[PDB]
Order: C-alpha cells, then structure tokens, then sequence
C-alpha cells in the first residue's frame, strides 16, 4: 500500500482520489491519503470549495515514483511533486500515519470497481496522450482541448488522443466508399486496431481514460472520444468475438459507475441508441443494454 | 449551409455550381408474381446533375444492368449517384470544376462528401427549396434517350435552348422551374399547353418549342393557372 502525502490543505476543497470524493475545511489537520492499492493507476484531483470552475488532477502509478501534493498560493492550485529523497519521504510518510493525520483509501475487499475502470490503462499510454515529459505523472483538467478539437488553442496544453472521424480518407478507402462508410471494420481492425494502436488493449486503454477524464474532470472532448471510440467499434459488422465480449464489460462497469445526476451531459443519446438499437453489434452488448435500461430508460 | 429564398440569387453568380438531382435514379414498376406475390421489375433512370448558370445538363443514365444481383437497391442508388457525380467532376478540367454541389435530397449529402473527400475544397449543401426536378422525365426527349438506353451513357444537353440569348439565366431558371412545376403537377396539361399550337414546333436540337417572347408570357401565364387549377382541384378552393 502506497501513499500520496500532502505538505497541508490552505483552502477549503473537494478532493478525489478515483471514484471517491470528500470535503477538506478551510485549515483543517491534513496531510493526505494512505493505503492506496498498489498496482493501477490512480487520479487524484481537486474542486476548491470557492471556485468550482475548474477540476483538476494527476494521473499518477505509485510504482513509478514517490508522490506528493503542495498547494502553491501563487498559481492558486495543489500541484503534484515527485520527492527523490527517498528516505526523507518514507520518514515524512511514517511520521505523517504515526500521527494520524491521513484520510484511509476505503477499498471494500468484494469491490473492483476502480480495476474495471481501470483494466487497459497504462501511465506510459497516459504520458503519451498528456504530453509533459518532465513529470512521472499527468496533469488534466477541465478545460484541456483535444488535438482534434483544435483542428476544428496551446499544442502543450492539449489531450493527444487518436483522432476518429468516419468522413476522412484514413477511414474510407478509395473505391469502397460505401463500404467502408456504412460498415467502419476497415477502419477499426486495419487503420486503428492493426496499424494505430498495435492491438485492443492499448485501444480498450485509451477508451476507459476518455471515459475517466469525461467524468472526473467534466472534459467535453475526452467526452468524445469516448462515445468515438464505442461507436467505432459498433459500426464495424466485423470484430474479434474477444473484443465484443471485453466491450460490454467495460461499458458496463463505466455506465454503472456515472453519477445518476450526469447522465445527462455524459451520456450521448444518438451513439447509444444507435449503438444498442441499430448497430451491427446491437445484439452483441447485453450487460451495457441492461444497466443502460434499467437505470437511464429515459435517454432511449 | 443549406440553400434556401435567402440565398437564391447565388445560383446566379459565376461560381461555378450544380445541382444534383436523384430522384429519377432508381425506378421501378410494382406488379403481381404469378403466385400473387408483389415484385418489382427497375426500368432505365438518370441522375440530373443542372448547372442552372449555363443550363449545361449532364444526363448519366443509369441501365438496369447496374442494379443485377445488388441488395438495398434504393440505399445503393445514392451511392451510385455520388460515384458518378464524383467521376464526373473528375473528368473536368479543373478550370470547369463546380465550387459547390447542391443535393435536391439530403439523403444525398453523406454519400457525395465520402465520395467527394477528395476534393475538399468544393462544398456540399442541401437545399431549402422543393424543386420540380423529378418531372425531367416528362420531356420527351429527356425520357426518349434514356428508355432507349442498352448500356449506361452520358449525354450532355443545355436544358435552356437558345433562351439565354434573350434573357438571364435567373429568369431562365424560373422559366424552367415553372415549366417543371407544371409537367410535375398536372402532366398532360402541360404538355396540351406546351404543344397545342402546331405552328410553334420544337427544334431538332432543342427541348422545347420555338416561342416568341410574346408567347412564353402566355405560356408562362397558362401554366400558372394550370398550377393553381389542381391545387383547386386537389384542395377544393
Ligand atoms: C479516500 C478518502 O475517502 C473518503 C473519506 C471520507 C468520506 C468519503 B466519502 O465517501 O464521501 C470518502
């Protein structure tokens, strides 16, 4: 078990760590979260109490270094550091639990929900998407265009996803264009599957951090990319029985997870509807069609 | 975007443009099979694609053969129709390329842009206008070269004959629209009015009769009150 210490909490704010959140008052005794799962990712993040404008976070594997959170008065945010003093972090740490001063990660034992979050995702995947190769870890917020987006303003500042768009000529080969329009298995399993992500685990990856990065951080594009990347996959009259089978449980871990309150501006009508009542693989998805049923009848 | 009364003056600018209508592609007869079954048996069909400045017509005409052994022959028909269209403009030179496409349908848009993807630079766009273009088989001629067809077949016509000698193309246009109107609305009306007068014949290289200015007005005038009679007669006014 690993621990993202603090060096204190000066302003008054919700902070995450991945699908939980709690309130910190106003100079209240705290420095930090202890007892975190080993061997994910995590996301730690922040909504301040007096301007909710703005979540932010990191993205951030234990593994890869020893991680802690300082806020800074004059960019006004907690930032996350990386100490190389290994010893000084552990007597920090130690010193830190000793007295009490850390909030417990609450992982029920029968629960892996953050696993199913999180299964495909790789910090050296994220890294790539969030380019600052500087830090360990990964910083996004709300605000943060895609490279895509920007296409339709700060290349640095950016989410690098693989941009999907079904009217281009990588997704439609000359002289099967209504082939390859109304049935997108070229595009999926040569372009991106074959040639692009290398395999679907890195393309299942990219798929949950979207979803992740929508829902935590209320980021429209990453937003997107999600609903893209499910699309891509539901147009396609031909993919591996694998993927299908991962897809809907992927899905249904993420559609369980929502807030019942954001389903509204997370949740993209026209994909799903299409997606599980008119696509090639609309008979293919029975536990997301469940969930999605039962608890958001109304979007359909 | 979309082409409406607001913007209607621009098919007359010297943009290049053309209108692509599909609405004549894909045509069928429905009969009884000998068990009393319903079948469909395709005829010849055209895409109209209307350069409505020059009133340049090219005429694809669209074989039966090409639907043999096809499925969802009304989606394939749109597709058909943008490959041809894009064919078409890449058989141009690129000084007589359109600047922009307008589909009659909006089914249309998706299968041109794919099509057209290529050619980034050349903009695709529905319109707000009903245009009577489906009633091109209602010239004789026009529905002559194409029911004699034994192989698919471009032919090219100007569907304006001689009138842009004598009045602009915006007024070409809205003689033709009405004339199409009409044929659409009540066809053998407008063919009465169009050919009663034996003396005012149609030339061998022309669509339509040889009127006098004095004449298109009369015919232009009886044609709009044959429009107005059926929709007397369909609405009971
Ligand atoms: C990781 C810290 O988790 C906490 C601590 C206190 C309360 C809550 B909660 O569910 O709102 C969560």
């Amino acid at each position: 078990m690993n621990t993202v210490p603090f060096t204190s909490a000066p302003i008054e704010v919700t902070i995450g760590i991945d699908q939980y959140s709690f309130n910190v008052k106003e100079n209240q005794p705290f420095h930090g979260i202890k007892d975190i799962p080993i061997g994910h990712v995590h996301v730690i993040h922040f909504q301040h109490a007096d301007n909710s404008s703005m979540r932010y976070g990191y993205w951030f594997d234990c593994r890869m270094g020893n991680f802690y959170i300082q806020y800074d008065p004059k960019d006004g945010l907690y930032k996350m550091m990386e100490e190389r003093d290994g010893a000084k972090f552990e007597n920090i740490v130690h010193n830190f639990k000793e007295r009490q001063m850390m909030v417990s990660y609450p992982k029920i034992d029968e629960d892996d929900t953050w696993y199913n979050l999180t299964e495909f995702v790789q910090m050296d995947k994220i890294r790539k998407i969030v380019r600052k190769d500087e830090n360990q870890f990964s910083y996004v917020d709300s605000s943060m265009t895609t490279v895509q987006e920007n296409e339709l303003s700060d290349p640095a500042h950016s989410l690098n996803y693989t941009v999907i768009n079904f009217k281009s000529r990588e997704a439609i080969r000359p002289g099967h264009e209504m082939e390859d329009f109304l049935d997108k298995s070229y595009y999926l399993n040569t372009v991106m599957l074959q040639g692009i992500f290398k395999n679907s685990s890195n393309y299942f990856g990219e798929l949950q951090f979207a979803f992740l990065n929508a829902m935590f951080f209320g980021n429209y594009g990453s937003s997107l990319q999600w609903h893209a990347m499910i699309e891509l996959i539901c147009s396609s009259a031909t993919v591996p029985k694998h993927m299908l089978d991962k897809l809907d449980e992927i899905l249904y871990y993420q559609i369980k997870t929502l807030p019942e309150q954001y389903s509204d501006i997370l949740l993209n009508e026209r994909v799903w509807n299409i997606c599980l009542y008119s696509s090639f693989q609309k008979n293919s998805l029975h536990n997301t069609e469940k969930i999605m049923e039962n608890k958001y009848p109304e979007l359909l | 975007g979309a082409m409406n009364s607001s913007n209607y003056a621009e098919l007359f600018n010297n943009d290049i443009k053309l209108f692509v209508d599909d609405t004549n592609v894909y045509r069928v007869t429905v009969h009884k099979t000998f068990e009393g079954n319903v079948a469909t048996k395709a005829i010849n069909g055209c895409i109209f694609t209307l350069n409505p400045k020059t009133g340049h017509l090219f005429l694809k005409i669209i074989h039966t053969s090409v639907w043999a052994g096809q499925k969802r022959l009304s989606q394939l028909a749109k597709w058909k129709t943008a490959e041809e269209v894009s064919a078409l403009v890449r058989s141009l030179p690129k000084e007589e390329q359109p600047k922009q496409i307008i589909v009659t349908r909006k089914a249309m848009l998706d299968p041109l842009e794919v099509h057209m993807l290529d050619f980034p630079n050349i903009a695709i766009r529905p319109t707000e206008l009903r245009l009577p273009f489906s009633a091109a088989m209602s010239i004789d001629k026009l529905s002559d070269v194409v029911m004699k067809a034994t192989e698919p077949q471009m032919v090219l016509f100007n569907i304006y004959d001689d009138w842009l000698d004598r009045i602009s193309s915006y007024t070409a246009f809205s003689r033709l629209t009405l004339l199409l109107r009409a044929l659409k609305t009540n066809e053998e009306s407008a063919k009465m009015i169009l050919l009663s007068d034996p003396t005012i014949t149609i030339k061998s290289y022309h669509l339509w009769p040889s009127f006098t200015d004095e004449q298109w007005i009369t015919i232009e005038s009886q044609m709009r009150d044959l429009i107005l009679t059926e929709y007397g007669r369909k609405y009971n006014v």
